[PDB]
């Protein structure tokens, strides 16, 4: 389709990031965080990025 | 801040009911927040 | 006054099993929800739906 | 038991007498003069009343109002029997002295009244107030008093006053009442509505319940109060200034 479904469009270019909602962290207590496992992912997609781009 | 408002004394009094996920004035009985 | 029909009578042997009702009663108007899916939690225990 | 709903306000004795005059105009009765002697006790501290429910909160400690009427007799110096007992005297009431003085009012020691603070919410355009009420008719033994029977209830003094004012009857069950208060102490005797008059309008509903006689009510005391637009403000007062419950002290004068 061309408004809704290019086939460009299959190639990832910029990737989204979701809220905290979808990603909640749990906190035992003030300073005590367990991030949930897309978060990490995530900060290893942004990492290995950067590795990629200083590279570059 | 959590303040009831129609006691509106301060500092607020304020008890938490968790077997009912609410929040409720201990003067008024008002329920503030819930879930 | 008598009964028409004879009964059968006597001792035998039983065990209290392991099951208590005061162990399986449970109800819930209203309570606590979850972090992610703001359901009703899962327990008896955490009074959940 | 009543549901007393009720507006306020307030004047300056120098438009007294032309109020007065006002007031016969609209309701075709005169006024007729009054007075009332009231002694508020409290819950004795001496005592540790654990019984309040503290992780429920059941009930609250309160205070107990006795009122009484006091002839006049005692009211009126030896300059005033000339002048006919009518509403005139009441201006000649205005200094903070009155004939009534402590020792008095302590050798007289009815009708025996507790309240609650009025309803909450902002959609209510009169101040309701609940009353219990009950009457002392006479009593007997050893140590026959106000002050012994209070003392066994569990009660102690606190302070008192004393109302003199007029009265206005209306249609429909409304009483209109102009007040001076002079509180008393063996210090002496100090007038709080100092250069002016308290006013109040209210009506009494027997029964919580009936809906549509309180809705009749407070038609009849906003059209009252539609009526003296422009010569004095009707307005419902604070609802935390009529609260009388031990733990918070505030006195509406």
């Amino acid at each position: 389709n061309e408004v809704f479904s290019r086939p460009e469009w299959m190639i990832l270019t910029c990737l989204p990031v979701p809220p905290p909602p979808v990603r909640p962290s749990i906190s035992f207590n003030e300073s005590q965080r367990g991030e949930d496992d897309l978060t990490f992912k995530l900060a290893d997609i942004l990492k290995a990025n950067i590795s990629l781009e200083t590279l570059e | 801040v959590l303040t009831c408002p129609e006691c509106k004394v301060y500092p607020p009094k304020i008890v938490e009911r968790f077997s009912e996920g609410d929040v409720v004035c201990a003067l008024c009985g008002l329920v503030l927040s819930d879930k | 006054k008598k009964l028409m029909a004879q009964i059968f009578f006597g001792p035998t042997y039983y065990q209290r099993l392991r099951h208590m009702v005061d162990d399986k009663i449970h109800a819930r108007a209203r309570g606590p929800m979850q972090v992610l899916t703001r359901q009703p939690v899962e327990g008896r225990s955490r009074d959940g739906g | 038991m009543v549901q007393q709903l009720s507006l306020f306000g307030s004047i300056g004795d120098d438009g007294y007498d032309l109020l007065i005059s006002t007031l016969t105009t609209i309701s075709g009765n005169p006024p007729l003069l009054y007075n009332s002697l009231c002694t508020v006790w409290k819950p004795n501290p001496s005592y540790d009343v654990e019984n309040v429910n503290s992780r429920n909160q059941l009930v609250e400690p309160n205070r107990i109002k006795l009122s009484k009427e006091v002839p006049f007799s005692y009211l009126i110096d030896e300059t005033m029997m000339d002048k006919p007992l009518n509403f005139r005297i009441l201006k000649s009431f205005t200094n903070d002295k009155i004939p009534l003085n402590y020792a008095m009012t302590r050798n007289i020691l009815w009708s025996l009244q507790i309240s609650d603070i009025p309803a909450a919410g902002n959609n209510r355009s009169v101040s309701m107030q609940t009353i219990a009420e009950t009457i002392i008719l006479s009593s007997a033994g050893k140590n026959s008093s106000v002050s012994s029977l209070m003392n066994g209830l569990g009660y102690v003094f606190e302070f008192q006053y004393l109302t003199i004012g007029v009265k206005f009857f209306m249609k429909h069950g409304l009483i209109l009442e102009l007040q001076k208060i002079w509180q008393i102490e063996e210090a002496g005797n100090s007038q709080i509505t100092s250069g002016g008059f308290l006013l109040k309008a209210y009506i009494n509903v027997s029964r919580g319940t009936d809906i549509d006689r309180i809705n009749y009510t407070e038609t009849a005391l906003m059209n009252l109060k539609k009526e003296l637009q422009g010569y004095i403000e009707l307005s419902v007062p604070d609802r935390q200034s009529m609260d009388s419950r031990v733990a918070h002290g505030n006195i509406l004068i």
